RNA sequence: GAAAUUGUUGAAAGGGAAGGGCAUUUGAUCAGACA
RNA sequence: CGUGGAGGUCAGUGACGAAGCCUAGACCGUAAGGUCGGGUCGAACGGCCUCUAGUGCAGAUCUUGGUGGUAGUAGCAAAUAUUCAAAUGAGAACUUUGAAGACUGAAGUGGGGAAAGGUUCCACGUCAACAGCAGUUGGACGUGGGUUAGUCGAUCCUAAGA
RNA sequence: GUGAACAGCCUCUAGUUGAUAGAAUAAUGUAGAUAAGGGAAGUCGGCAAAAUAGAUCCGUAACUUCGGGAUAAGGAUUGGC
């Protein structure tokens, strides 16, 4: 029930998470980073279009030896893919998060993905057979997923410090001089 | 609907191979309830299971 | 140790790197030298390659065994509709190269030339030179003051010409644009000639003559990633070679301990910029002339197009330039023709050619007839005839 | 569990002499 | 957006030219789905079982150079169907499937 | 509930390595005589 | 200087929080190290004088366990081949039914057995793990049913032998 | 069925349609082919591939332990009605 680092007002958020999910952690991290900070409506149309193959997930860190594509142009990247299985899971948790927001009474329009993170889960292990009768491993890589959605707000900052100036004796003598010369 | 056991029983009761037994595709819910060789023997009479004919091997050219 | 038996290297190091060209147009690096004495005239032209055909002619080469005898040679036709002049640019000589100083465009530009400034024409507002055209106004002070600077400062004057693509049968609607240098006359006469010819056409017969020798620039036919044996002609390894035999065996010595640029390696073959030279013109035909393919000795009303049209091009309906042999490029591509850069006094250069017969049998197979009237005479009535 | 054995042995040719 | 039926002819020679033999009949299925989309604008195309027999009459690599077809654009009665409309292709029985041009078929 | 290894957040640097020693400029952070 | 344990003392510390852990927060020492603040946690620990030893790690192709870069990379390419519709279902390239096209081609991809396995046989429910993709299916998981002899074998006889 | 033939090829009864798939068709590969003129000039070496091939009739050398060599070598024919 404890989440990662967050900085938003809890009264104006709704969270969802899922654990021990059998989906690639490298692919799922790229999916999550691509939704990070978007408005909830925009992110859900975006993911549907990845499945339909019209847009792509920019691959940043886990991208060694993968193919190029003309759909990374918009994101500034030359390598991108369409992680179908990992889009379904992130898609499921966003739907859960929307449901929780309406239970708390939040206004469905202002929600945005203020937090999302993926980290590793305990391995699931198997065996592969190699030449000369040698066994190796054929493990998997499940993943934990969590996210939060928050109401956007308008800045209301005010009441700042005056920053009083501490003058020396020599300075105050100068300032008094300037006053006498002119108003 | 999983009528795999109905082909097996039908083949023995009608006395032909599984390649020669026909199950009506519009009577799935009926065949599904035939778990006895008596039931398969009653559907063959009804016409829900019919015996496919043997492929021809004509000796005319020979 | 030393290589046992000597041999010349494979390939030419002057044509490196062997990479795709930057643009589908091969650019005219050098234009002919100028002399101010002659009249104003273009130094190059733009056209579209069509195909090839065959020519039979006598040989005027005293001394050779085939003097005053028939010989069969190959020729390639270039579809050359007239070009339209749409601007002038002036170049000043600076210690670190030439440098443009101003470009003065005409007022009304055709749609096919302003397609060259749009990628997504079908959803554009067609805002191109819209504000520039309001410069002619009631007086044209702005335009005439710009031309004043070209006369005052420029040392080389050029002209912008766009080809009239719509006439050729290509499915393309966007028109090419390229710069051609003006040779002849003072710097004052050069810029005046351009101004009079804005929106006007310049035909091929006003640039080239029949027996001239010209140079062709164009981008070669592409083939993609290619192995060593067909990129550099290296020897093939014997049959019993593990891990392939279309490969270069030794790619260097132990030291320098780095693969040398001189070694043959696999990569792009084709799609380079080339400049062939010394091609003799054989005919400068006229588009609106029937019997484009006739000759003094043939005398049959037939055009240059074979039966069934040039394969992969279509039919020729404009002027054309047929030259001796091959020019770099594939069919349908833009090809730019240049005047030679030196005075060639050889016998071949000065020889005058009068043709005797141009071929028009179909190139889509083993053609047997030259005209549809010839087919009917030989075969006679068929079932599909009335 | 994984039993293990001498990987290859032989098939290494000979050297200098 | 309308219920319309029409009759076409598809040149399958120029679409299966060079295709591997074990994949000629299967690929023809795909091209009749691409063809019906190009003319009816429906992503959902259902090929009648009788058409499947016309294609596979002469094995994998015995497709006919031309086939006369009937494409019917209809409404989707299924709940929550992604697309309102869908197409349905059937075979047309004719002596020779060449020399014919497209024509609309009236409902009644 | 440590370390290796890992995700998000925040600060900073980055022309064919990174790390360290003497000295200072800049950013952040700490203590105070106090009467 | 530091560690496990032992005899004396500080009538030492502590559930109002002992030991352990984390902290580009602070102080003492040339150093080995000692000391304090904050956070986490939950039950026992230290100063000084002495005694004792299974008493300090960067290596040993060190022992056991855990984890990376390589890397979403190499790869899942033998045995001719799949396709259309409905049914079921949250979900169908892979299950069920029907139509089509193919293969084994009677020293078969058919029909039974001997050694060996031991319930894999059949039914109902069912998909977390297994079927190096999928799965609603399965030789998988849960629960049960099933193998009928005077005549077929063993048993009885003897062979090389024990 | 073809044929000398439980050779190779096609089929009937019966049985499977099982081996991760979709999309393009670069270089280098594995497997299968074909090449004008020359015909071993390649290579340590005809390595690899090619050419010959069934059946009927004719003809068949040296040497020989008289049994063989021998399918020697070299030719001709072949369908349908």
């Amino acid at each position: 029930a404890r989440y990662g680092a967050t900085s938003t007002n809890p009264a104006k958020s709704a969270s969802a998470r899922g654990s021990y999910l059998r989906v690639s952690f490298k692919n799922t991290r790229e999916t999550a980073q691509a939704i990070n900070g978007w408005e909830l409506t925009k992110a859900q149309k975006y993911l549907e279009q990845v499945l339909d193959h019209q847009r792509a997930i920019p691959f940043r860190r886990f991208n060694s030896s993968i193919g190029r594509t003309a759909q990374g142009k918009e994101f500034g990247v030359t390598k991108a893919r369409w992680p179908a299985k990992s889009v379904k899971f992130v898609q499921g948790l966003l739907q859960n998060a929307a449901a929780n927001a309406e239970a708390k009474g939040l206004d469905a329009t202002k929600l945005y993905v203020s937090h999302i993170q993926v980290n590793q889960a305990p391995k699931q292990r198997r065996r592969t057979y190699r030449a000369h009768g040698r066994i190796n491993k054929y493990e998997s890589s499940p993943s934990h997923i969590e996210l939060v959605v928050t109401e956007k707000e308008e800045a209301v900052a005010k009441a700042a410090e005056k920053k009083v100036v501490r003058l020396t004796s020599r300075q105050r003598g100068r300032i008094a001089a300037q006053k006498r010369i002119a108003a | 609907a999983n009528l795999r056991t109905q082909k097996r029983l039908a083949a023995s009761v009608v006395g032909v191979g599984k390649r020669k037994v026909w199950l009506d595709p519009n009577e799935t819910s009926e065949i599904a309830q035939a778990n006895s060789r008596n039931a398969i023997r009653k559907l063959v009479k009804n016409g829900t299971i019919v015996k496919k004919a043997v492929t021809v091997h004509s000796k005319s050219r020979t | 140790s030393h290589r046992k038996y000597e041999a010349p290297r494979h390939g030419h190091l002057g044509f490196l790197p062997r990479k795709r060209a930057a643009s589908i147009r091969a650019r005219v690096k050098a234009f002919p030298k100028d002399d101010r004495s002659k009249p104003v005239a273009l130094t190059s032209f733009l056209g579209y390659k069509a195909g090839m055909t065959t020519i039979v002619r006598d040989l005027d080469r005293p001394g050779s065994k085939f003097h005053k005898r028939e010989v069969v040679e190959a020729v390639t036709v270039v579809d050359t509709p007239p070009v339209v002049v749409v601007g002038v640019v002036g170049y000043v000589e600076t210690p670190r190269g030439l440098r443009s100083l101003t470009t003065v465009w005409a007022e009304h530009l055709s749609d096919e030339v302003k397609r060259r400034f749009y990628k997504n024409w079908y959803k554009s507002k067609k805002k191109a030179f819209t504000k520039y055209s309001a410069k002619y106004a009631q007086d044209g002070a702005g335009i005439e003051r710009e031309l004043a600077r070209i006369k005052k400062y420029a040392s080389v004057v050029r002209v912008l010409v766009h080809t009239q693509i719509r006439k050729t049968p290509l499915a393309q609607k966007k028109a090419h644009l390229a710069e051609i240098q003006l040779n002849g006359g003072s710097i004052s006469e050069k810029v005046d000639w351009a101004r009079e010819h804005f929106e006007k056409t310049v035909a091929v017969d006003s640039v080239f003559e029949q027996n001239e020798m010209i140079d062709a620039i164009a981008v070669t036919k592409g083939h993609g990633f290619e192995g060593v044996t067909h990129r550099w002609g290296t020897k093939k390894l014997p049959r019993k070679t593990h891990r392939g035999l279309r490969k270069v065996a030794c790619i260097g010595a132990w030291h320098p301990a780095h693969v040398m640029w001189s070694v043959a390696r696999a990569g792009q073959r084709g799609y380079h910029s080339r400049t062939s030279i010394n091609h003799k013109i054989y005919r400068v035909g006229k588009g609106d002339d029937e019997a484009n393919g006739a000759t003094s000795f043939d005398r049959t009303k037939k055009t240059i197009t074979p039966m069934g049209g040039f394969v992969h091009y279509g039919e020729i309906k404009n002027d054309f330039i047929m030259v001796k042999g091959c020019i770099p490029g594939n069919r349908k591509r833009i090809v730019t023709l240049r005047k030679s850069l030196y005075t060639n006094t050889s016998r071949k250069a000065l020889e005058e050619v009068s043709l005797k017969w141009i071929d028009t049998a179909s190139k889509f197979g083993k053609g047997r007839f030259q005209t549809p009237a010839e087919k009917h005479a030989f075969m006679g009535t068929l079932k599909k005839d009335l | 569990h994984h039993p293990r054995y001498v990987v290859l042995a032989s098939h290494l040719g000979r050297m200098m002499m | 957006k309308d219920v319309v039926t029409r009759e076409y002819t598809i040149n399958l020679h120029k679409r299966l030219h060079g295709v591997s033999f074990k994949k000629r009949a299967p690929r023809a299925v795909k091209e009749i789905k691409k063809f019906a989309k190009l003319h009816m604008g429906t992503d959902d195309v259902r090929l009648a079982p009788e058409l499947n027999q016309a294609i596979w009459k002469r094995g994998v690599k015995g497709v006919e150079y031309r086939l006369r077809l009937r494409i019917s654009r209809k409404r989707n009665e299924e709940e929550d169907a992604k697309n309102p409309l869908f197409s349905y292709v059937e075979p047309v029985l004719v002596a020779s499937a060449k020399g014919l041009q497209t024509v609309v078929v009236e409902e009644d």
